[PDB]
């Protein structure tokens, strides 16, 4: 029934050491929450902040101020329309030059 | 000379002394289930002093209150920029949140489970309160629907 979500990041998925990134989760129209995961279990982020970028869809954004090489590696999607999740979307790979 | 209307009142007077001392050691204890839970699901690690102000306002159900500020500290320190607490202490964390759901999949979201725990974890104090508080009350009715009833035959035997 509902559509998995896609991943991007702003301004790309290269961005040097101490630099912003801003990623971009989106699916359908109407969506309660947005998660942006970090190994799903643990780390993770809920925002209710969600905007329209489209007729057809809706889309949050979630920013982190200096990368550390810690925050390398992969991001995934997903987004809460009540009562049920959406699948996971695909992976983002975000690399980070020492 | 006769000990009717006596026993009606100091019965009456057993009564609702009785509930009154239940009804505190109730709310008192709630007030402790609600506090030991705080810790059980290390709401502690999210705000430290979670329990001092739960405590120093009475009413347990004012937990309840808190649930916006659990919310926010939560994706403050387990976020996906890396958290400030471990990875074990965040995914145990969102496991007693009902976020995450043991086995690994998103369970609800952050918004809808705090207050659906805290709500659940008042209701388990309520139960409990209930308890405390019922049995205080028959126990302090009967040591006093006693007290009495033993200080009035005294007083009627001359």
């Amino acid at each position: 029934d509902l559509p998995r979500p896609s991943i991007s990041a702003e301004p790309g998925t290269v961005i040097p050491l101490g630099s912003h990134v801003t990623f971009v989760c989106r699916g359908p129209v109407g969506v309660q929450t947005f998660r942006l995961e970090r190994e799903s279990r643990s780390t993770y982020n809920d925002t209710e902040d969600v905007s329209q970028a489209s007729p057809s869809e809706s889309e949050a954004r979630f920013r982190i101020d200096s990368v550390s090489e810690g925050n390398a590696g992969p991001y995934r999607c997903i987004y809460y329309k009540p009562p049920k999740w959406s699948e996971q979307s695909d992976y983002l790979e975000l690399l980070v030059k020492e | 000379v006769w000990k009717a209307a006596a026993i009606k009142a100091a019965t009456e007077y057993a009564l609702t002394e009785g509930a009154a001392k239940g009804l505190a050691a109730g709310n008192a204890h709630g007030m402790n289930i609600v506090i030991y839970h705080l810790k059980e699901l290390l709401i502690d690690k999210l705000v430290p002093n979670i329990c001092k102000t739960v405590s120093s306002t009475g009413d347990y159900t004012r937990v309840i209150n808190f649930s916006k500020l659990i919310i926010q500290k939560r994706g403050a320190m387990c976020g996906a920029d890396g958290g400030t607490l471990s990875k074990d202490m965040c995914t145990q964390i969102n496991i007693n949140l009902g976020t995450v759901l043991r086995n690994g999949k998103a369970n609800l979201p952050d918004k809808e489970a705090v207050p659906k725990v805290l709500n659940r974890l008042v209701s388990q104090a309520d139960k409990a309160a209930n308890e405390v508080a019922k049995d205080t009350s028959q126990s302090v009715a009967v040591k006093i629907t006693e007290q009495q009833t033993a200080a009035i035959n005294a007083t009627y035997t001359s």
